[PDB]
């Protein structure tokens, strides 16, 4: 082979390499329990869905029975 | 050669698939008589390129197995329930020779016990029934009687004879005008004159039945013995 | 002249449903 | 990076030769004996006038890595592989390349009996060992010593001459595992610190005194246990003497230098 | 069978059976060669590693001693078999069948004698 | 080599680790009130260990717990 | 049937040329060497120089046997696989209730050496073993010839006598009665016990019932054949338990039951 | 070159022999079935490495989502 090439390659790996070493120890990193998580909308269901059947016989307050 | 068994095992492949084509089509038309089992006795069998060589006035019975390189010359008879094998050499028989019914002619399955030798029957020679011919050399005018066997290596030599029953042993040599016989085979007295005539009338003889053998299975396959095959019940 | 077993050649007419639609579901898709 | 070298003849395709070689002995009928040991011989013999090609254009005068290749695995690149030589691994890789033949050379009269899974065993013993000879890697120099183990198992058992066989290739096989065992905890203490296993990397990075010492040490129980070094000598005695000719051949040759191998390649620099 | 063992004919492993051969109510135990045109007889037994030499008769109720090569009629005892003999009946059994291989490979799963038969049948109506 | 090596090493490990696999396969007794026990003694044990360790730590230690474990292998 | 029927009626015979082409060309590409199968040209009985084999009724005659020109075969009487009766120089008479064994050879000579040329004769009640040789001679009724034996031109046994097997009997040899020779050359061994008169005697009546199944079995047509084999198949493993649960029993079907005659009990 | 379909294809036919071979079967017992590997094969490879592909599509946007999550933590 070519020894300036050859030479030449090797230089990039390292100088590739050293300066690479950063960024897949970042994902070991990440949380698995991320930074308030049931504030994700999949975890606000019942926020969502109670409102729709709080007139449903069986949850309502008393009261509004007397005034509807 | 390799070429040759490359194309034969690809023609297999072909033939496979047409053949299972068919049995398709035919099962599309409600058929089943693709299932019935008919014998697949070939009465010459090649073994790739191994075939017998018959020449067309030797008599082969329908029910005797030729197996490979075996040649046979004119005049000669092949009788009923004989089995000739010469796959990893080669058997030759020559003209005016009968191989009597249930006789086996053969050579060694496997070179382990050294080269196979091949089996080489001359011309106008007597094998009797039920004979074990194993790469052995059974000269012309020579008698092997019936039952006999002969191992390989052994030479028979003109107007030998081999008694019946008698068990020659490997690469015995058997001379001339000599009648051996017994297990193991030895001497047991001189041929005579009259022996050696009897040897070549009974051959002649031989040849002269085995056309008429010949000429009654020649005869057309007979359509009322079909008609009461497939008709039972 | 005619194949006479009516489920056989129901189940026929089934297979090659199956091939056709097959390659009519990989030619418009 | 592709590290792609620009001679025509080079560690890959060395690899491959045997590998082609067992594939084509796989579907070959055990009746065709003369056809299944000549392809394995000359299989063999290619794979060793290559690595004599291959001695041919080494050049003498770097202290780096010649015929540099490199082998992608993951598409996402973080780990990539790659093989080379030196002036310390070149005639190991030769000298395997000319064992093998001599091993199916030993064994030509019974071929008959030792059928094509012995020639196949001893192709895929040469593939890995050329391997592990060939690699920049620490974890594919793991991954490819261990797996010497599955076919030496079997020569050993198998084509061994009396009963005596079944400790020793039991021995054999525990031993090396926990060897082998030790050098994985090894490399994933490495790994922590640095993110990689390429070895011209760790080359360039400044481990501790103490986690040098303890390193060390953790590379040493493998190490020892391949040379053999006291008092865990004890598995080669059964061994190489229960093993069938040319697998002693293999053994003696060519997997006992695997530890010297691990000491200068990885341990001492 | 005359010995009051049970009477069926067990050929075992790695055995060859030389053509002519005659067995009734034999046990033949694995790796050994009977020799050609051969009789072995109701509760006959031949043991392992053992050699019949051609043309052996083994009247009922006899036996063939493991290690040993025995011939005649009826059969005796020739001799002690060398282990190197005895290393060479499953090769001999291993390249019957390798030969056997090539006659199997002649054969399709189907023949095609059923056109024959229909055609034959056509030709009659 | 054939002495105190073998002995501490492969004819010793041998030994041993057949007589504890000998044991450890006769708990498995077949008697499915075995069985039931082990996951009761398990379960009490789980509450013990795990919630039931607030004031024990005054009386004992993590040392003579794992000490008095082991020794229980020696025990007829 | 109807329109659907009929095409796929003719899809079939495409299909069926296309395969039979297929076959061709392989056939082409293997240089022709493959000697083709053909419809089996044996015959089990055959005529030579106009003399017919006379076989009685109730004979099993196994299909691959031979038997050729002037041969009688008596009431009971069984030939087995391969049998070659070659009655073509000279006459070949079996008794009744005699049993010819697998791949035994009769025949007979035109003229002898020297003495009175003689047919073939074999008597009632007969066993002849497998593959034997009967070769012009003569065996009296309940006579016992084993396997692998030799009986050689002009040679008799008498009534009650038995030739070992694998014996040659030489020329002219007589087996006098109550005797058992053998051997190469064949001589006199021991008289015959008692017991071993009743045994030649069971050996026929065993083998009479035996050629009842073996005839049975080779003369069924394709569609019986094919019938047995669904109800074998059928028939071959059993869930008894989960016939109970159906509250059912599964019975053989008698077309798969052998005769208690040839049962070992 | 080394293309997903020639991998597939080479499996495919592989996977015919072996499975003939188990079943102590001549490799090429049924041809026909040998064509359907190869077929099957190339398909089931190229299907693999599109579906390569889009899993790591999704995996970054699922990245992306939880690195968001994470940085908040800092705000
Ligand atoms: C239900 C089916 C009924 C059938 O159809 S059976 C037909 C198939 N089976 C046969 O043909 C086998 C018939 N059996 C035989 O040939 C027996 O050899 C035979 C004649 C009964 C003799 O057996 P054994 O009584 O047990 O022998 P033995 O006690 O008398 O021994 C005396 C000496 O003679 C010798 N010997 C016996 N059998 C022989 C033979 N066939 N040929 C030649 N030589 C034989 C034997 O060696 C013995 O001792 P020695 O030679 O004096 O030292
Ligand atoms: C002249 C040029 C035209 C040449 C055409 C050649 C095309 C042939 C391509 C090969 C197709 C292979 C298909 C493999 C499936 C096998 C189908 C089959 O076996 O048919 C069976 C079963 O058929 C079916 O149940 C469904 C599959 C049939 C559909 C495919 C038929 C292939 C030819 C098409 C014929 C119909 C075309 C016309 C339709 C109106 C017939 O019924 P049975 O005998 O009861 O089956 C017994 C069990 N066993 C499967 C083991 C045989
Ligand atoms: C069985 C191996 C010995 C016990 C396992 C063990 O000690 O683990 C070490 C495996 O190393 C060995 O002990 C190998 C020695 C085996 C031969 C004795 C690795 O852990 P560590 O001590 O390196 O973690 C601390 C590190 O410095 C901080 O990151
Ligand atoms: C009910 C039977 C329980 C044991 C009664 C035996 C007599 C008293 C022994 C005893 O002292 O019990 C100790 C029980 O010892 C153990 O449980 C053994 C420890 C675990 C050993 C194995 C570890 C398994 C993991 C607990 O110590 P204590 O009584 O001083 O606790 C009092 C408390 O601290 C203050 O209110
Ligand atoms: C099988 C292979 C066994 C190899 C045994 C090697 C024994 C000598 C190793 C040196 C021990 C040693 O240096 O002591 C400490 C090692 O750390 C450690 O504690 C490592 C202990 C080694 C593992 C246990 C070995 C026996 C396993 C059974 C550090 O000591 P230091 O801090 O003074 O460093 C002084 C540096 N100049
Ligand atoms: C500072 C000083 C440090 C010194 C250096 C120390 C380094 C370690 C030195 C010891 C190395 C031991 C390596 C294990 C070799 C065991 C080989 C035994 C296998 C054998 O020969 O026969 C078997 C034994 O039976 C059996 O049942 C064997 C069971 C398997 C046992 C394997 C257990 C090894 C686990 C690792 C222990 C060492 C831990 C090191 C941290 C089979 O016999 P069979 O007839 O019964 O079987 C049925 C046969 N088909
Ligand atoms: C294009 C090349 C590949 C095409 C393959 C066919 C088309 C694809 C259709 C699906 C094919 C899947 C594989 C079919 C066979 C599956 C296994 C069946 C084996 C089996 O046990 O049942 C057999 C049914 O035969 C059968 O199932 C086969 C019936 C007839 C199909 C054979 C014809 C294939 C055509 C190949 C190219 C033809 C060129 C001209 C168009 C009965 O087995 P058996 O008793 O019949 O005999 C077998 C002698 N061991
Ligand atoms: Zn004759």
């Amino acid at each position: 082979e070519n020894p300036e090439e050859r030479d030449r390659k090797a230089r990039e790996h390292i100088y590739e390499m050293h300066e690479r070493c950063k960024k897949i120890k970042e994902m070991w990193a990440l949380p698995i329990r991320p930074y308030g998580f049931w504030t994700f909308e999949r975890h606000n269901a019942q926020l969502r869905w109670d409102p729709q059947i709080s007139q449903v016989a069986g949850r309502r307050d008393p009261y509004d029975d007397l005034l509807e | 050669g390799t070429l040759g068994r490359a194309f034969y095992s690809v023609g297999f492949w072909i033939r496979e698939t047409g053949q299972a084509l068919d049995r398709l089509g035919c099962r599309l038309q409600g058929k089943n008589y693709f299932r019935e089992q008919l014998s697949r006795h070939r009465t010459l069998m090649n073994v790739f390129d191994k075939a017998p060589i018959v020449d067309k006035e030797a008599f082969v019975a329908p029910s005797a197995s030729v197996i490979g390189d075996v040649h046979i010359g004119r005049g000669s008879s092949i009788w009923y329930g004989c089995v000739l094998r010469g796959d990893v050499n080669t058997v030759s028989v020559g003209s005016g020779t009968n191989i009597q019914d249930n006789s086996l002619v053969h050579v060694a399955k496997s070179n382990l016990s050294g080269k196979v030798h091949p089996t080489i029957i001359g011309d106008n020679v007597t094998i009797g029934h039920s004979a074990v011919l194993h790469g052995c050399t059974v000269e012309d005018e020579t008698f092997i009687g019936m039952g006999a066997t002969l191992l390989d290596g052994v030479v028979v030599e003109k107007h030998g004879m081999v008694a019946a029953g008698a068990l020659v042993r490997q690469n015995t040599r058997i001379p001339s005008g000599e009648v051996w016989g017994g297990n193991p085979a030895r001497f047991l007295r001189k041929l005579t004159d009259e022996e050696i005539a009897f040897i070549s009338q009974s051959a002649t003889n031989y040849s002269n039945l085995a056309q008429a053998h010949a000429a009654e299975n020649a005869k057309p396959l007979n359509v009322i013995e079909f008609e009461k095959v497939l008709r039972k019940k | 002249k005619v194949s006479e077993d009516k489920n056989r050649n129901y189940a026929v007419v089934a297979g090659v449903v199956a091939i056709v639609g097959s390659i009519g579901w990989y030619l418009k898709a | 990076l592709e590290h792609f070298c620009e001679c025509y003849f080079n560690l890959s395709g060395l690899i491959l030769c045997p590998v082609l070689g067992s594939i084509i002995l796989l579907f070959i009928p055990n009746s065709r004996i003369r056809l299944i040991r000549l392809i394995g011989l000359c299989a063999s013999l290619i794979t060793f006038l290559y690595s004599l090609v291959l001695w041919i254009q080494f050049d003498s005068s770097t202290a780096k890595f010649q015929f540099v290749e490199s082998l992608r695995w993951l598409p996402y690149e973080n780990i990539n592989f790659y093989l080379g030589i030196d002036g310390i691994s070149l005639f190991f890789v030769i000298l395997t390349t000319f064992l093998i033949p001599i091993c199916i050379l030993v064994g030509w009269s019974g071929m008959r009996s030792y059928g094509k899974e012995y020639i196949i065993a001893f192709l895929i013993c040469e593939f890995l060992m050329i391997a592990v000879f060939c690699m920049l890697d620490l974890l594919l120099f793991y991954v490819f010593f261990e797996s010497v183990l599955i076919p030496m198992f079997i020569i050993i058992g198998v084509w061994g001459s009396r009963q005596r066989k079944i400790k020793a290739a039991y021995q054999f096989f525990l031993y090396t595992l926990l060897g082998s065992l030790f050098m994985l905890l090894a490399i994933l203490l490495i790994l922590f610190q640095t993110g990689t296993t390429d070895l011209q990397i760790l080359l360039t990075t400044e481990f501790s005194e103490r986690r040098q010492i303890f390193l060390w040490i953790a590379f040493f129980a493998s190490f020892a246990v391949k040379v053999p070094m006291v008092p865990v000598h004890i598995w080669l005695p059964e061994a190489h003497v229960e093993a069938p000719t040319a697998g002693s051949v293999i053994l003696a040759g060519i997997l006992l230098k695997f530890g010297t191998y691990g000491f200068l390649r990885f341990s001492i620099p | 069978s005359p010995t009051g063992l049970p009477a069926q004919t067990l050929i075992d492993r790695y055995v060859t059976v030389g053509a002519y051969s005659l067995l009734r109510s034999c046990t033949i135990e694995p790796e050994c060669i009977i020799g050609q045109h051969s009789i072995l007889m109701e509760g006959s037994l031949v043991e392992t590693r053992s050699i019949l030499e051609a043309g052996s008769v083994l009247p009922p109720g006899r036996r063939i001693p493991s290690g040993e090569l025995w011939g005649g009629n009826p059969a005796r005892f020739i001799r002690t078999l060398t282990n190197e003999e005895t290393l060479e009946i499953p090769k001999l059994a291993v390249a019957i069948n390798h030969l056997s291989g090539d006659y199997f490979s002649e054969f399709l799963p189907y023949s095609t004698i059923y056109l024959e038969v229909e055609k034959f049948k056509k030709s009659l109506g | 080599d054939k002495g105190a090596i073998e002995i501490l090493g492969p004819y010793g490990i041998s030994y041993t680790f057949r007589r504890l696999a000998e044991r450890i396969s006769q708990l498995q007794s077949g008697f499915v009130y075995h069985y039931a026990f082990a996951m009761l003694l398990g379960l009490t044990l789980f509450v013990t260990f795990f919630c039931m360790w607030d004031s024990l730590s005054s009386w004992v230690d993590n040392r003579l717990s794992f000490i008095l474990i082991v020794s229980s292998f020696y025990t007829k | 049937m109807g329109t659907l029927g009929r095409a796929i009626y003719t899809v079939g015979n495409w299909i069926r040329g296309t395969g039979q082409a297929l076959d061709r060309v392989g056939s082409l590409l293997q240089g022709s060497h493959r000697i083709e199968e053909h419809l089996s040209r044996h015959r089990t009985l055959m005529n030579v120089f106009d003399k017919s084999p006379l076989v009685d009724k109730d004979v099993f005659v196994a299909p691959s046997a031979s038997v050729i020109g002037d041969v009688q075969i008596g009431k009971g009487s069984s030939i087995w696989y391969g049998c070659v009766l070659r009655g073509d120089v000279n006459n070949i008479s079996v008794g009744s209730g005699t049993n010819i064994q697998d791949n035994t050879l009769v025949h007979v000579a035109k003229t002898n050496i020297s003495g009175k040329v003689l047919p073939t004769l074999i008597g009632d009640n007969v066993t002849v073993g497998h593959s034997a040789v009967i070769h012009g001679c003569t065996v009296e009724d309940d006579a016992f010839v084993g396997m692998g034996a030799t009986l050689l031109d002009g040679v008799v046994v008498e009534k009650h006598a038995m030739v070992a097997a694998g014996s040659l009997v030489k020329q002219n040899t007589r087996i006098p009665s109550g005797e058992v020779w053998g051997g190469n050359p064949a001589k006199f061994m021991r008289k015959l016990t008692d017991e071993e008169i009743v045994y030649i005697s069971q050996s026929a009546k065993n083998y009479i019932n035996l050629a009842q199944i073996h005839a049975s079995e080779n003369s069924k047509s394709f569609e019986q054949i094919e019938v047995e084999r669904a109800l074998r198949k059928k028939y071959a493993r059993k869930d008894e338990d989960y016939d109970s649960m159906l509250g059912i029993t599964r019975e053989t079907p008698p077309e798969l039951i052998l005769p208690d005659n040839v049962l070992p009990g | 070159p080394i293309s997903a379909t020639m991998v597939g294809a080479l499996l495919g036919l592989g996977t015919q022999m072996y499975s003939n071979a188990l079943r102590k079967l001549p490799y090429m017992r049924h041809p026909w079935e040998h064509v359907v590997g190869m077929g099957l094969g190339a398909v089931f490879a190229n299907q693999l490495v599109k579906w390569d592909v889009k899993l790591k599509e999704d995996l970054d946007v699922m990245l992306a989502k939880a690195r968001a999550a994470n940085e908040r933590r800092y705000f």
